């Protein structure tokens, strides 16, 4: 349980840096289509 | 370009996503092992 | 297309991830019927 | 257009599919509280 | 566990329609393609 | 539990194989961007 516990918490800051450089990306993209 | 790079970054998404669920997998296992 | 096809296969990935989030969501309603 | 669109579609599925997640770890962290 | 059963509920049914918004849109970018 | 047992695995691996049929195709796509 105390591994579980790391790798949640790793895992959950790095799903949550993905999704913060995709919704960056898919503005920018959005705006390119201009 | 951007459209590349945007398919990479939601693949990866995905990815950590299933390790996540690998996890929650694995805790229900042992929950389940020690009640039932 | 190969940006089109990868779309496919993100999408059906994505699919396969509720599948499987759905599944654990029943598992741990079972687990809580009994242990509270 | 089109692709863009469906990477935002994709990319919102996945943000919901993360809520999902979070409220099954913190289920199975109530169980576990209870368990052990 | 009242609101954790209301958020699953939530939650689902908007993957489901984001799914079906996305597999709409899959059939639209194949046929522009063609 | 059983069935339960059953549909993880099953799922499980599908994931897989999608997953690494994406892979192959960001590779293929990064590639043609040259």
């Amino acid at each position: 349980w105390m591994e579980w516990d790391r790798e949640i918490n790793k895992y959950t800051s790095l799903i949550h840096s993905l999704i913060e450089e995709s919704q960056n990306q898919q503005e920018k993209n959005e705006q390119e289509l201009l | 370009s951007g459209i590349v790079q945007q398919q990479n970054n939601l693949l990866r998404a995905i990815e950590a996503q299933q390790h996540l669920l690998q996890l929650t997998v694995w805790g229900i296992k042992q929950l389940q092992a020690r009640i039932l």
